[PDB]
């Protein structure tokens, strides 16, 4: 019931397995070993969709993964909001140092 | 998606071109005001 | 097969493009060693590509790519608008130093 | 596609600047004349 | 047990043999049709947790799998040299203008 | 996108223009 | 030895080096000459060849590849029209205001 | 349509924004 976590940055693409905390999970593409595994998630570069973009089981010495991405090197999102607060906060930083000066030099 | 691209890429040059001209009139300003005070 | 060994990797619908055949040449220089990597399409890639295997020296093949993403627009309707703007900044700027050497 | 939205962002940060400069030109001309 | 995911042009969907439960994520539009989804569209970044079941000749076989999309149509590519092209002038031209202000009291 | 950077400037800009304009009417 | 020159203007792409195109014997193909009009991405690309007479075409010393998309009347440049734009523009507004700032000195 | 629509707002309150300051400067 515990859901998994993924996290898109850049190109290495991290994915975890929370169900075992306590130990260290082996890792399969198409029931196939597979670029590399790390202690208890996946450290994966180069990725493309046409490979790599399939199934994923996690398994110890019915939670299925399932995933398609399109990696952008330096490159991640924002929504509208997050691009209009930025002028927003330029403009009170400007403002607020403009006003610190005037005022400190009477 | 393409032509709201194509007039982005027309605009950027505008305000580079626009920017860069402000400048000399920056820079003739400057030389006035420092020789004055 | 028929000594053209170069085929472009094709059917790819991210902002990169591949090159195989079945180490290179830039150009007939030495500047690729070893499917070798070309680079994205957005940077508009060129030059001359080789490969070869037991056969002696393969026949070349080139790759032109327009892509742009820098083209702008050029006509009536665009050009009236530049002529605008920088008729009526040249104008504001113009009255500014006039005015300013009035007071000098 | 991924490369449109720099284009846009870069033009209004552009804008962003041309009104900081056309304000700091109004100031320094409108201060000449005292 | 595998949960196929087929997928049509412009069209995302979950298939099964027997009842799927949306737990956790988003489910898109309601469909009164038993054993299937639609997810929605394609370029909506559709995530969630979808619970299947096995087929008549694989009962009692429970079948969870992660459905996750990360196909951003608006996400933003950055390159170093713009944006520190950008912010350095920026920077200087604040500065500016607070000699400015300074300078006119 | 252009909706945004429709509004986002001009919102500011015509904030601004509007207080000047108070004010002006004001003092006169 | 010298690879095609194509230098596309407006909607027109212009070939030269016969002309065949996945061997098959609008579309404006000389004895001497080729252009193409309406550039589709979708429909018109692929490989091309230079091959002779009396010879069955896959001899020709080298390939093309176009992937090339045309607006209506768009054109673009590489660094060097910038600059030019750039330097003329400032070499006028430096000349105008001069000259109206000798004018203003009454 | 919008952008051009968009930028023509710009420059028009622009243009607004620099005479207003003109004439507050003028009367005060
Ligand atoms: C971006 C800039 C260059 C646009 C032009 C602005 C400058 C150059 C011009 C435009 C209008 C001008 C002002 C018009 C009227 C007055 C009132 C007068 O009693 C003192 C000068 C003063 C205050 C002028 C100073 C210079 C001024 C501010």
């Amino acid at each position: 019931q515990t859901p998994y976590k993924v996290s898109i940055s850049g190109t290495t693409v991290i994915l975890t397995c929370p169900q075992y905390p306590g130990s260290e999970i082996l890792w399969q593409h198409n029931d196939k070993n597979i670029i590399g595994s790390d202690e208890d998630h996946l450290s994966l570069k180069e990725f493309s969709e046409l490979e790599q973009s399939g199934y994923y089981v996690c398994y110890p010495r019915n939670f299925y993964l399932y995933l398609r991405a399109r990696v952008c090197e330096n490159c991640m999102e924002m929504d509208v909001m997050s691009v209009a607060t930025i002028v927003i906060v330029d403009i009170c930083i400007t403002g607020g140092l403009l006003l610190l000066v005037y005022y400190w030099s009477k | 998606t393409l032509l709201l691209q194509l007039t982005n890429t027309s605009a950027y040059y505008m305000y580079l071109l626009l920017l860069l001209k402000s400048v000399v009139y920056f820079a003739i300003i400057t030389c006035c005001l420092l020789r004055r005070t | 097969k028929g000594n053209h060994l170069v085929k472009v990797y094709d059917y790819q619908e991210d902002g990169s493009v591949l090159l195989t055949c079945d180490t290179w040449f830039k150009d007939g220089k030495m500047i690729g060693f070893l499917k070798w990597n070309l680079g994205s399409n957005a940077k508009d890639p060129r030059g001359m590509y080789q490969c070869k295997g037991s056969q002696n020296k393969s026949k070349p093949l080139q790759v032109y790519y327009r892509m742009c993403q820098n083209c702008i627009e050029l006509n009536a309707a665009t050009i009236s608008g530049f002529l605008f703007a920088e008729i009526v900044s040249i104008f504001v700027l113009a009255v500014g130093v006039y005015f300013i050497a009035g007071q000098d | 596609t991924e490369k449109v939205n720099m284009m846009s962002l870069t033009v209004l940060g552009l804008r962003m600047l041309f009104a900081k400069t056309v304000a700091v030109n109004f100031l320094l001309t409108a201060k000449l004349f005292f | 047990f595998k949960i196929p995911i087929e997928e049509l042009e412009d069209r995302v969907f979950v298939n099964c043999n027997t009842s799927i439960t949306w737990v956790e994520g988003t489910v898109g539009t309601l469909l009164s049709d038993i054993t299937r989804l639609d997810l929605g569209k394609r370029i909506l970044d559709p995530r969630g947790i979808y619970r299947c079941n096995g087929t008549d000749i694989y009962k009692d076989k429970e079948s969870t799998v992660q459905v996750h999309y990360r196909m951003c149509q608006s996400c933003v590519e950055l390159d170093p040299a713009t944006v520190a092209g950008i912010i350095v002038t920026d920077v200087i031209a604040t500065l500016l203008l607070a000699l400015g202000v300074f300078c006119f009291a | 996108l252009d909706p945004k950077l429709c509004y986002l400037l001009d919102g500011i800009l015509f904030i601004y223009g509007v207080i000047l304009t108070a004010l002006f009417l004001r003092v006169k």
